[PDB]
């Protein structure tokens, strides 16, 4: 299975050179073109450039003087570098595969046919801050009848993103993780809740797994199933 | 070179949604289409005008000739709600600005509201956050106000814009930051959620 993984999300200082890597597994670089495509928050898609392993890269005319890409066939990686970043470069950066076929008198890219999950790059001079995670205990007052809700509050982190799983992914049903609020302080908070049947509550443990890659922090907070 | 796509397209449930993408002599080029569901990576739907990769059902089809390319979704479902991008190559890669698909004719749904008091661990850290989680509402717009006892609170409130959940209803959250002393000082706090002209309120009070 050919899978694409971008290097982890985080901060870059204004004016610095952004450096990203895409690691390809489940097959070799050599068969495909490799591109980077980015998406600023609330905006559309912007192609940055592509490369073939034995060819020369080609870049967007708009980014050409600031970007480069290269391929390392022994680590099976593609890199991106982007000079002089500003807040306009804050975006999700996707590593993107394109198939190669012959048509219209050349070998050509035919389709952006496999996209990575993307890595969120936030351009800021501020420092990172990991989350403080607090348990949200279940209430003995169901409002829907027959169910309890318990959760994790993930407080005051920077930058985005944070991901949350429950019981290492073994718990999925009734899980609801809310998008983060941006506070006036410029920090983020979010919440994740699990709804579970009343009759079911306390028959196992509930652990929220909170991942904040920008600070290389992970928290596993156990929520004791006790109402007050 | 530019590709022009409308900002949004809407459809009633189970029926046919048509997306247009225009550009000068677009028919001379090959067009691809991508779908991007909220909070996910784009995914290829159509390549070379009308070909489907294996995971794309036959109810998606593409066409391209003259100055216009189209994407057609038949039997459209709420879970097809997404941004749809067209794309081509003209000396360089060009993406359209994207079209947001809304599936209308959905029944209204009142918000479910869950309000959590500050945890004991947070209070011991000398902080206090009330958490008002709001889910399962349609249409996707609410306003949220807070009260300390019966009085309006302005300071310390942070509220998200609503976002789509997986069952196709919407969710939002709102937070009230207090000092431990403010939390313990009042008889109660309430999160009031207004949806389509009517309001649900939940209340919590210091315990233990």
């Amino acid at each position: 299975q050919v899978q694409l993984q971008e290097s982890g999300p985080g901060l870059v200082k204004p004016s610095d050179t952004l450096s990203l890597t895409c690691t390809v597994s489940g097959g070799s670089l050599s068969s495909f073109y490799w591109s980077w495509i980015r998406q600023p928050p609330g905006k559309g898609l912007e192609w940055i450039g592509y490369i073939y392993y034995s060819g020369s890269p080609n870049y967007s005319p708009s980014l050409e003087s600031r970007v480069t890409m290269s391929v390392d066939t022994t680590r099976n990686q593609i890199s991106l570098k982007l000079d002089s970043v500003t807040a306009a470069d804050t975006a999700v950066y996707y590593c993107v595969r394109a198939s190669r076929s012959y048509y219209w008198g050349s070998y050509r890219p035919t389709a952006f046919d496999s996209w990575g999950q993307g890595t969120l790059v936030t351009v800021s001079s501020a420092s990172t801050k990991g989350p403080s995670v607090f348990p949200l205990a279940p209430s003995s007052k169901s409002t829907s009848g027959g169910t309890a809700a318990l959760g994790c509050l993930v407080k005051d982190y920077f930058p985005e993103p944070v991901t949350v799983s429950w019981n290492s992914g073994a718990l999925t049903s009734g899980v609801h993780t809310f998008p983060a609020v941006l506070q006036s302080s410029g920090l983020y908070s979010l919440s994740s809740v699990v709804t579970v049947p009343s009759s079911s509550l306390g028959t196992q443990t509930y652990i929220c797994n909170v991942n904040h890659k920008p600070s290389n922090t992970k928290v596993d907070k156990k929520v004791e199933p006790k109402s007050c | 070179y530019e590709l022009t796509q409308p900002l949004s397209v809407s459809v009633s449930p189970g029926q046919t949604a048509i997306f247009t993408c225009s550009g000068d002599n677009l028919g001379d080029k090959y067009v691809c289409w991508f779908q991007q569901r909220p909070g996910q990576s784009p995914m290829l739907l159509i390549y070379q005008d009308n070909k489907r990769p294996s995971g794309i059902p036959e109810r998606f089809s593409g066409s391209n000739s003259g100055n216009t390319a189209t994407l057609t979704i038949s039997g459209t479902q709420s879970t097809d709600e997404a941004d749809y991008y067209c794309q081509t190559w003209d000396s360089t890669v060009v993406f359209g600005g994207g079209t947001k698909l809304t599936v209308l004719g959905q029944p209204k749904a009142a918000p479910s509201v869950t309000l959590f008091p500050p945890s004991s661990e947070e209070l011991q850290a000398n902080k206090a956050t009330l958490v008002c989680l709001i889910s399962d509402f349609y249409p996707g717009a609410v306003t949220v106000a807070w009260k300390a006892d019966s009085s309006p609170v302005k300071a310390g409130v942070e509220t998200t814009t609503p976002s789509k959940q997986s069952n196709n209803k919407y969710a939002a959250s709102s937070y009230l930051s207090l000092t431990p002393e403010q939390w313990k000082s009042h008889r109660s706090y309430s999160c009031q959620v207004t949806h389509e002209g009517s309001t649900v309120e939940k209340t919590v009070a210091p315990t233990e």
